[PDB]
């Protein structure tokens, strides 16, 4: 056991 | 090697069984010359079988030893292969318990050629069906040489060392044939090693023979050191003697230590989760309620582990008072048919962070050693800081003690946390047994040096690894490398260490299949050096073909975790692949627009959100992403996760070459303006292109104007014309834009 493995993703980004 | 290389080379003697004739002092002149050829330790590991040598003289089917008279098994098959019995012979090593042999007498051994490369002949069988069996024996290894050199260009190894069975068989010996034929195999290696051995026969077989000598002879003379201890493993009576003996040393580190410290050196050794109120009740009185309607499960973000500890960091709040504790969790889940929302990504994005583990070890191993890095936050950030900095200065004790010598240590993991694109058919999938060669040698290839940026902890002793665990690492530590002594049966050792990879065969553990990564420290000073020694030789190379000036940044390499030898090195299919497959006059005139705002084409093996190149022009922590591709215009570079597998990515090359396409969309935006930093895919002329036809070539074909253009343009590039040409029967309503662009960039 060493694993976690989906840290992210999108959006779009959002701001300015 | 001199001095005691002698005490322990012949000492070994313990199994030197003399009921030579009476007349003192010759013989062993000769029995001791005889054995010195045979590698020493080759000899050892036989004495830690029932270690004895019957050296007695004329009729040999009388001694003691030899009474078991299988009279049947009297016929002595030479090496050469002439039957013969014992009472002439000079030479039978009887089998089975306590195994032996009995050499015949005479200052006649240095001289004669022949009754010396039996006695080693045998001596060598003895090494095949027991010693270097009880560990498995020949196992892929020796199969190959064993079979290379049987359909090899001059039609002659064979005829050195086989039989009409061997040599005549159809194809070539594949694994299972080590079934009721070891029999066969075994005396085969033997006469490899029979030759090998005897001084005038290494000359006759390097010749002869192409592989058999390399292979017989590596596993002579750098290889044996193991095989003896791949086995001292195996016996156990010595099995803790190890464990004791490296105890005693580490012990007085053990004895004065502390809580608080044996106590991280816990919290180490085991992650804490997050907390169940404690989080929750640190919200906001908005973020609260928010929390509450959430239609949770939508957002590819939250992997199911922690998805699930939301849906129920929900729970402990609905949990409590009046009525629309029962009401709004129905009118909720009434226009549960949308999505998500735009300010609430955030609301659980923002999450998605603070519910995390805290494994002083998942987040090092996550930034090669940036524990100064805002990958995470403010505080959390300065513990493991503060924690990794004492953890450090608390593993002190060298090692090398005037107990233990050339001592190794293990580990099991799996392919998964190095290359988990190969991770996948790593094992067959259709005998979960026996390992996929194919995907083996891929990944072996270019694994020369590893190095592990986090804390080691290692099994001191091979524990039999899971089911998914499948590499066994057995790398050996040396005199310096500092660690701490783990109850259980276990080491961890200090911080940034260095792994020449020196070998990595398979072998056979308990009828399942196993890659044996077996390694050897060395400093990482020496380590960093061969990488941009190559991040050069990679880049320059390129800057040409390129079209560049000589002796810029391009390609640069950030690799800190045990897949360097592959992280970095691997690089030069991927670009290679990118250029390939595109037009020349295409990247050659882009790769500078991006080179012109100092960006780079970062191959990483630590994580996105450390990967300079993307947070200091960021924005907001809050938001971070991650995975294979990657793309950022703020400091347009393309980010490559080497580890990672892809969603619907075959391989790096393909996600790359998307990712690039990303980058592509970002020249139009400036090849069409003074100050719109726009993307050719954030335009009305295209938004209908894709609010028509964006949503037909795959799955990742949404979610982004641009994306859908990414995985556009990717798919047109196909090793095969096939899967691009769908792009063109599919929707054309886009496959001319893209090639319209394309040859539009190509010119300004």
């Amino acid at each position: 056991m060493l694993a976690r493995r989906k840290p992210v993703l999108p959006a779009l980004t959002i701001n300015p | 090697n001199k001095t005691q290389e002698e005490h322990l080379k012949e000492i070994m003697k313990h199994i030197v069984k003399i009921e030579v004739k009476g007349e003192e002092a010759v013989k062993k002149e000769a029995a001791e010359k005889l054995l010195e050829k045979v590698p020493s330790d080759v000899l050892e590991m036989y004495k830690a079988i029932g270690g004895k040598i019957y050296i007695v003289d004329g009729d040999i089917t009388k001694h003691i030893s030899l009474e078991a008279l299988s009279e049947d098994k009297k016929k002595i098959k030479d090496i050469y292969g002439k039957d013969a019995l014992l009472h002439e012979h000079y030479v039978y090593a009887k089998e089975g318990y306590e195994p032996v042999l009995v050499i015949q007498s005479s200052e006649d051994y240095v001289e004669n050629t022949e009754k010396a490369l039996n006695v080693y002949y045998e001596i060598g069988k003895i090494l095949s069906r027991d010693i270097l069996s009880k560990i498995n024996q020949p196992y892929q290894k020796f199969l190959d040489v064993l079979n290379t050199i049987k359909n090899a260009s001059d039609s002659d190894g064979q005829d050195l060392l086989f039989t009409n069975q061997l040599k005549e068989h159809p194809t070539d010996f594949s694994v299972e044939f080590l079934e009721q034929n070891s029999n066969e195999v075994q005396e085969v290696f033997a006469k490899a090693f029979a030759y090998y051995i005897e001084p005038q026969h290494r000359d006759v077989l390097q010749l002869y023979a192409p592989e058999a000598f390399n292979y017989m002879d590596k596993f002579n003379e750098q290889e044996i050191n193991l095989s003896l201890e791949e086995l001292k493993d195996q016996r156990m009576l010595s099995r803790y003697e190890k464990w004791e003996k490296i105890k005693q040393h580490y012990q007085h580190w053990s004895d004065s230590l502390s809580e608080e410290g044996r106590g991280l050196l816990k919290k180490l050794q085991i992650p804490i989760e997050p907390k169940k109120d404690d989080i929750i009740h640190s919200l906001s009185q908005e973020e609260k309620e928010l929390l509450k309607r959430i239609q949770i499960d939508s957002s590819d973000f939250l992997s199911t582990e922690e998805k699930e500890f939301l849906k129920k960091l929900q729970i402990d709040i609905r949990d409590s008072l009046s009525e629309e504790e029962k009401e709004l969790l129905n009118r909720i889940q009434v226009d549960s048919s949308n999505p998500l929302s735009e300010k609430e990504k955030e609301f659980l994005k923002k999450l998605k962070l603070d519910i995390q583990p805290y494994d002083i070890n998942q987040r090092l191993q996550d930034t090669g050693g940036l524990i100064d890095s805002p990958s995470i936050n403010l505080d959390v950030r300065k513990q493991y800081k503060r924690d990794i900095q004492n953890i450090d200065a608390l593993l002190h004790q060298s090692i090398g003690s005037t107990l233990y010598n050339k001592i190794y240590l293990y580990e099991n993991m799996n392919i998964n946390n190095l290359t988990a694109t190969l991770g996948a058919d790593l094992v067959d999938s259709t005998d979960n047994t026996k390992i996929n060669r194919g995907i083996f040698n891929e990944f072996k290839k270019n694994f020369k040096y590893s190095i592990s940026s986090n804390y080691m902890i290692v099994d001191i002793n091979e524990r039999p690894a899971l089911d998914n665990e499948r590499l066994k690492w057995r790398i050996q530590l040396s005199p310096d490398t500092r660690a701490g002594y783990l109850e259980n049966g276990k080491l961890i050792l200090q911080r940034n260490i260095g792994l020449e990879i020196k070998d990595v065969q398979i072998i056979k553990q308990s009828e399942k299949e196993y890659i044996r990564i077996d390694a050897k420290v060395v400093p990482k000073s020496k380590i960093d050096t061969k990488i941009q020694e190559a991040q050069l030789n990679i880049n320059q190379e390129w800057n040409k073909a390129l079209g560049l000036p000589k002796y810029t940044k391009l390609i640069t390499f950030n690799v800190h975790n045990r897949y360097a030898s592959n992280i970095v090195e691997s690089a030069y299919l991927i670009l290679n692949e990118w250029k390939n497959n595109i037009q020349s006059d295409l990247i050659k005139k882009v790769t500078n627009y991006l080179v012109d705002g100092n960006g780079r084409f970062v191959f990483t093996d630590i994580t996105l959100p450390n990967i300079a190149e993307q947070y200091t022009h960021q924005d907001e922590i809050y938001e971070q992403v991650h995975s294979k591709g990657l793309y950022v215009p703020e400091s347009r570079s393309i980010l490559l996760h080497g580890p990672s597998k892809g969603v619907e990515l075959r391989n790096d090359s393909e996600g790359f070459i998307h990712e690039f396409g990303h980058a592509v969309d970002d020249y139009a935006g400036y090849l069409l303006d003074k100050n719109q930093s726009d993307l050719v895919t954030n335009s009305k002329k295209f938004i209908d292109i894709f609010k028509e036809e964006g949503s037909n070539l795959t799955s990742y074909g949404r979610t982004n104007e641009a994306e859908f253009f990414a995985e556009a343009f990717r798919l047109m590039h196909s090793t095969d014309h096939a899967e691009r040409l769908k792009v063109q029967k599919n929707a054309p309503k886009t496959f001319q834009f893209i090639n319209d662009q394309i040859k539009f960039i190509i010119n300004s």
